[PDB]
């Protein structure tokens, strides 16, 4: 036995907490459950209450505005599976306005097949990010958790735990400080696992008692019978609620008890497809003499009367109520806000509908991109009318792109009219098609031709350029003339172009022209003619807003006005990626050459300012410069080249340590078309070890006391030598100095001293270059004669 | 103007009743 | 039904008492 | 020279060369002059051609796309002055895109009373680096010579001699055979003759005799019958301020052009009436006006459709339009700026107006002067205005800063679902279309659809102003249904003037000048408020708040939108004085120049400057030589449509679920020297030692009497130059020879400091022999209080001593003569 | 805590009213 | 942009100055 | 001239079509 | 955009080709 307890109907417990006892004697609760309106209890009234028996709930559960619930461990913590057969606003569980709840107590529930959970106005609850919804639920695209303190940190959510990272969070996974998250093999999360953390038999769901054992499992994935989780049951038993099977004895008993009117609010339990259920599907009819869904003479419908004659659907919950309905004796209206797509669930629950007594109104659509969720409706009688005699209504729809297919589906409106306004996502094509299919006799129909279809496009005619000519920044084109039958409505054309080298371009369809994405519009004037071979056949226009070496996505659209023609939508060109040609490579940037060593120059620059054209080799010439003759009058007494390719630095070789150099730099874009070269100059640093006095100091000691000196010029003059320093010395007196400039140097082939006295003399000679100096010659000894 | 709805209505209702139990289905 | 009887104006006392039994 | 030829109206000579030579006989080409579109001529048909008669051009000299011309000396070399009341692109000498041009001619061009010289997009133009445009014009900032071949050093230039007057560049020459005569700077406004002397004070430019305006052409004074006459005898009018032409001739020229028709203004027969003038129709006198005043605007075929910012730059200098207009502009960023610039001056639209297919407009502020619509053009159906395909238009121009009156036609507003009917009713009366008792055709079923302008005001409960933060508070507002409240939208902007409103800035796609912050609803009570994130102190800002609520199926808003207020930040400490720059201009005076505080935060009462003496360094004495918002980071960033759509959809979804749940749960019953300057940005220090550094500080104080709150002290160091008045060695050069022949020297150090004496150079000369130089170090100098020579030879010696201070070399002492004995 | 919401982000008026006596 | 340090203190003062404030 | 006709009041493609023989 | 100077000759010459040339 896997369910030693009883079964409980769907009850609501409000204003009193002493009714929970009735739920501790049943480990299963059919139908929904509700707990709310508890404004008299206190925390102690809950922590002292523990519930021992609950396995699975067929429907959702409500928890609302309760005081004293500190955690969900005072409830039945042994819950393992939730199905959600009946939804509550498309939610299988809801949490709202909790003031005393701070943690969760459900450690065994790990599977949800239908429904999501809503969390809001709960500022005292934390631990809402360690649940790993992906592993718990089967769908995580509907979970709504907003307006909660957990958006920021509230309790830290610490729980010393596996801390698995699947959703992308490294926080510890758990439900209570001492109750970590249950982890089991990924291939053991659809067949159920054991509480230990080991796999289990493949015929169970959720938790288990022993690994790989189907006779002791807690929950059953498909059905329960004879103390074991089965997936099929003998014919004596009939499937019901799809979690077990019940013998025909109780099915017939229930059926008969409902048949007798001593109990109200029930349907007879007939057996269809070996199942004892309260209702029958289309094509079959209930007869209380057989306890089955007896056949029908041809397809038999189900007249489903609507209370108040109208029911606005805003959730699947309200739709599910009409399962097996074919005739609707009332009007219908629908609105949708936020949420996810529901067309699937809608068609699955209401596709059987084939006729409606009233009209159909749709408003504020925000989740359905079409109305193709009805494929059996082909006749709208419109018995119940609107104000204005309409039989349909489309109000402020911003998500509807198409109403219904017009090849595999049809819809005829016998009586009434149609309304179509404030729908910029649905063009007039759908309206026209539907009206023609419905044969709407013309009928007075108020249709808006300026507010509908403003953000969508149904333009199917195409334009194609014929003449094309681009040279460097200009684009001259001509396209096949396209004009509506009325040549006076034409408002010209709109050439939409933009700079896009990447090809992911989306053509204009109604989107704003003031956001972050702009399409350069070029308004071409309207020729307003039926095509005349006197002023060219294909309209032409030149564009000059482009820049060299740039790619542009371009196309055009036709502007027209129509209040008479209904199938005229203009024509538009195709997307083209036209790359403009460049001119030269552009002027190079930063031509700065600085000497690093005294024989080498380092040239550094940046590529051309404009990226026009393909970057290629760089040509740099150089030439020497020499000092002017004017310097020799002062005293203080083809051409070599190198080429780099796509480089930012160049090292000049073939230099010396003096004399400036003329340097230029020019870039080219072809391996041909070049540009003007830059201009720069630099001088290598001077070497003072090549300007020292070299050669012997030849002394001419005459008997006249006139010493004629002759020294040799340095091995390499740096520019020139404006003068020489000659410091001699008479023993006993300080060193004397004499300036020997170019004039006296050449004149006396060195120097000439007059006025000397006998005795040996020591002399020093230093050079004076433009930069730096030479070196003081060592003291030579020369004994002046007496 | 102010209109009793949502939580405002709930609070503006608990004083009327909620110590004798609320409406029962 | 507590929003379909009074949500656009003030709610009479009886209306409030209605949702008590 | 003289003008013996005729006077001819301007001719737009283009695509030929026959009308050009027609000007050979004509001496005064009255009116414009266009020389362009000549691609049939060759540079071999000219060898130097000159016209005697032609001496003057009177409107502009235009040269555009001229081929087959080697120099400007082949048309006429007698151009003297280019002046007039008209200009072509604001230039007197237009040289644009000329080919084969390699030299500039003329030999009489020396002054230009009014105009400029543009030389652009040339490819062979040389000879522009030998002559300077400083004595060939009367302006030194109106010369634009770029994109030539003589700016890159590729053009060679040769001029007569190293001749051509002067009081690759060699001389002042136009061509190799035509020198450019620069006038002496003794007259500066009258040009000069080829001889090189400046003309009299009545002449201008080239003359034929100095101090003889009788033979002068192109003179400041007027010309008549062959001489420069100071006055024009009536009725003779001042034709271009250079000649005299009787009233008859003036009106004859005027009527002939009906080419810059000539009118009467300030007794001058000038063809242009300056800004602020109107055509007095008695003699067509340009009479002055206040602000812009009526003037005809010849729109093409009486119509000018505008659908782009470029298509609107043709309405400048226009006050009364001739015809109608059409507006179709779409997209564009910050359209209102260019619009108000290009056409803000348009005071009257003679015809109708069209707003068909208009886009990128949220508010109309493009017109401020528009006050009357004549209505001579009316859209069929007796309509003076059309508006359509506008779904972003929220409001029209303000109605308490503008005035408009219509005289005919019916208003028309169709397909404007964003403009509420309130503005329409306002214009019904203000437009002056419902004060005539005539029903206008206006649609109210296609205007205001899913939009409104119903709003209330908010009252700020508390406001706390600081110098870097402005806290605001206001009463708690709530829509009929509290749940509808979505928050508040604090809108703010910097208001320099008290005229900042929602009609200034923005109003177009791609631009917004009002920053926006958001505030959460208040508790369901505390007052909703907001505190700034930092702002500039002493700045005035315009602020207001708006309410956000959940819109119904009709999109009717119940929000409240407070009015624009002006709050100025509080005064804070003055900012640091920008760029303290002191310059020592003498040995005792220093002049300082700085910029005022970056932010005054009040009014600078006075500046406080301290200074202290910085003595000379010691090492010197020891060393001897012997869109409109911020978008670089967003933590709060502008909102888009998707944001509003999503938040509203989610709010509605939440409310739907809540009401659903509630209805389910409830059913009815079953010290330092200083100086101060006030309102001055310059200081002069008087009486400072020469070659002495000074650490000057500079501060500013926005408040001085209540408290001495001042800015940070900016420092600067100023080292005055050393004096150079007494560098020579002072005192007698005492020479003392002893028994050992040692000539000890006793010379005194210069009295004036002049910095410091790094050394004393000595230059003596042995009679009949070579000189000898010696450097006396400071150490040895002080040791000997001069120097000391050891080893003198018999005979006389000449000695010169030159001190060396930091003020450069002094002057050699005179030769002392001492006959050394043995 | 306090600086994490106002130094590296922007704080509202009601955010700065939770750190006062 | 943001308020931190001195700015944050001055702001806490400008917002709470009738009941004091703790930093 | 052509520079005073198109550099202001810019000339469209049809204007330039008149030119060229 | 604007045809002035260089751009004028550029646009004129590039639009032509189906005709001769005239500036």
């Amino acid at each position: 036995h896997l369910y030693p307890g009883e079964v409980c109907p769907g009850m609501d417990i409000r204003n009193n907490l002493t009714r929970l006892h009735e739920l501790e004697n049943c480990s299963v609760i059919e139908g929904h459950l509700q707990i709310l309106l508890m404004f008299k209890t206190r925390p102690e009234d809950f922590r002292d209450l523990s519930f021992p028996k609950l396995i699975m709930i067929t429907d959702y559960l409500l928890l609302f505005r309760v005081y004293g619930l500190e955690s969900l461990k005072d409830l039945f913590p042994n819950l393992t599976v939730i199905r959600g057969s009946r939804l509550f606003f498309n939610y299988a569980l809801v949490i709202f306005e909790m003031v005393h709840l701070k943690e969760l107590g459900l450690y065994n529930l790990m599977n949800i097949t239908r429904g999501s959970v809503r969390i809001e106005k709960n500022n005292e609850l934390c631990y809402l990010a360690t649940i790993d919804w992906s592993r718990i639920l089967d769908s995580v695209e509907d979970n709504y958790i907003v307006l909660n303190k957990d958006d920021n940190e509230e309790c830290g959510d610490i729980c010393p735990c596996p801390a698995t990272v699947i959703n992308g969070q490294f926080v510890e996974r758990c439900w209570t400080h001492s109750h970590c998250q249950k982890v089991c093999p990924t291939i053991c999360k659809s067949h159920g696992c054991t509480a230990e953390g080991l796999c289990c038999h493949s015929e169970c769901l959720g938790n288990c008692s022993q690994p790989d054992d189907p006779t002791k499992c807690v929950a059953c994935r498909n059905f329960y019978l004879d103390g074991r989780c089965v997936e099929t049951c003998p014919p004596p038993y009939y499937h019901f609620q799809d979690w077990r099977c019940v013998n025909f004895s109780f099915c017939q008993d229930l059926h008969h008890k409902c048949k007798n009117s001593r109990r109200q609010g029930c349907h007879q339990y007939v057996i269809h497809n070996n199942k004892c259920i309260p209702e029958c599907p289309s094509g079959y009819t209930m007869n209380s003499s057989n306890l089955l869904c007896t056949p029908c003479l041809g397809p038999c419908p189900k007249v489903c009367h609507l209370l108040e004659g109208e029911k606005t659907i805003d959730s699947v919950t309200s739709a599910q109520e009409l399962r097996g309905c074919t005739v609707i004796n009332g009007s219908l209206i629908i609105n949708i806000r936020g949420g996810n797509n529901l067309a699937a669930e809608l068609e699955a629950n209401l596709g059987l509908i084939e006729e409606i007594s009233g009209y159909l109104k749709i408003r504020r659509s925000y989740a359905l991109v079409s109305l193709s969720f009805f494929r059996k409706l082909r006749l709208i009688r419109g018995e119940t009318l609107e104000i204005g005699n309409y039989s349909f209504y489309a109000l402020d729809n911003q998500n509807l792109r198409q109403l219904w297919d017009w090849s595999k589906h049809n819809l005829t409106i016998t009586q009434g009219k149609l309304f179509f306004h404030y729908n910029p996502k649905l063009c007039l094509s759908e309206i026209h098609k539907m009206e023609e299919v419905s044969g709407t006799r013309q009928e007075r129909n108020d249709i808006a031709l300026k507010t509908n279809g403003d953000q969508a496009s149904c333009e199917n005619e195409l334009l194609k350029f014929s003449y094309i000519r681009t040279s460097f920044d200009k684009i001259l084109l001509r396209w096949e003339p396209y004009w509506p039958p009325d040549f006076r409505d034409l408002l010209g054309f709109m050439l939409f172009y933009k700079e896009a080298p990447y090809q992911n371009v989306t053509e204009f369809d109604g989107q704003d022209a003031c956001g972050s994405n702009s399409w350069t519009v070029v308004d071409i004037d309207p020729p307003l003619r039926s095509n005349d071979p006197k002023s060219q056949n294909h309209p032409g226009w030149l564009m000059r807003g482009l820049k060299p070496w740039t790619q542009y996505a371009i196309f055009v659209k036709t502007l027209v006005t129509f209040s008479d023609e209904r199938r005229t939508y203009g024509a538009k060109s195709d997307i083209i990626y036209v790359q403009t040609d460049a001119t030269n490579p552009s002027v190079p940037l930063d031509p700065i050459s600085v000497s690093n060593s005294s024989s080498q120059i380092i040239l550094k620059w940046k590529p051309p300012s404009d990226p026009n054209g393909n970057i290629t080799h760089y040509l740099v010439f150089w030439e020497r410069q020499a000092e002017d003759s004017e310097l020799f009058e002062l005293d203080y007494c083809h051409r070599p080249f190198e080429k780099v390719v796509n480089k930012e630095s160049l090292v000049i070789s073939g230099l010396r340590h003096f004399t400036g150099y003329r340097i230029e730099l020019q870039a080219c874009n072809q391996d041909e078309r070049c540009s003007v070269a830059a201009y720069v100059s630099a001088r290598t640093m001077p070497e003072a070890k090549a300007d020292d006095i070299v050669g012997p100091v030849t002394h001419e000691i005459f008997e006249n006391n006139v010493v004629h000196l002759m020294w040799q010029e340095p091995k390499e003059p740096n520019g020139l030598i404006v003068l020489y320093e000659v410091s001699y010395r008479r023993y006993g007196d300080e060193e004397l100095h004499l300036c020997v400039s170019r004039k006296h140097f050449a004149l006396e082939r060195g120097c000439r001293l007059r006025g000397l006295s006998p005795g040996n003399y020591s002399v020093r000679i230093r050079a004076t270059s433009l930069a730096g100096n030479g070196s003081w010659t060592e003291p030579t000894y020369f004994y002046v004669t007496d | 103007n102010q209109h009793l709805c949502g939580s405002h209505l709930v609070e503006a209702l608990y004083l009327v009743c909620g110590e004798r139990g609320f409406f029962y289905t | 039904g507590i929003v379909e009887q009074c949500c656009t104006s003030i709610c009479s006392l009886y209306q409030l008492e209605n949702y008590c039994n």
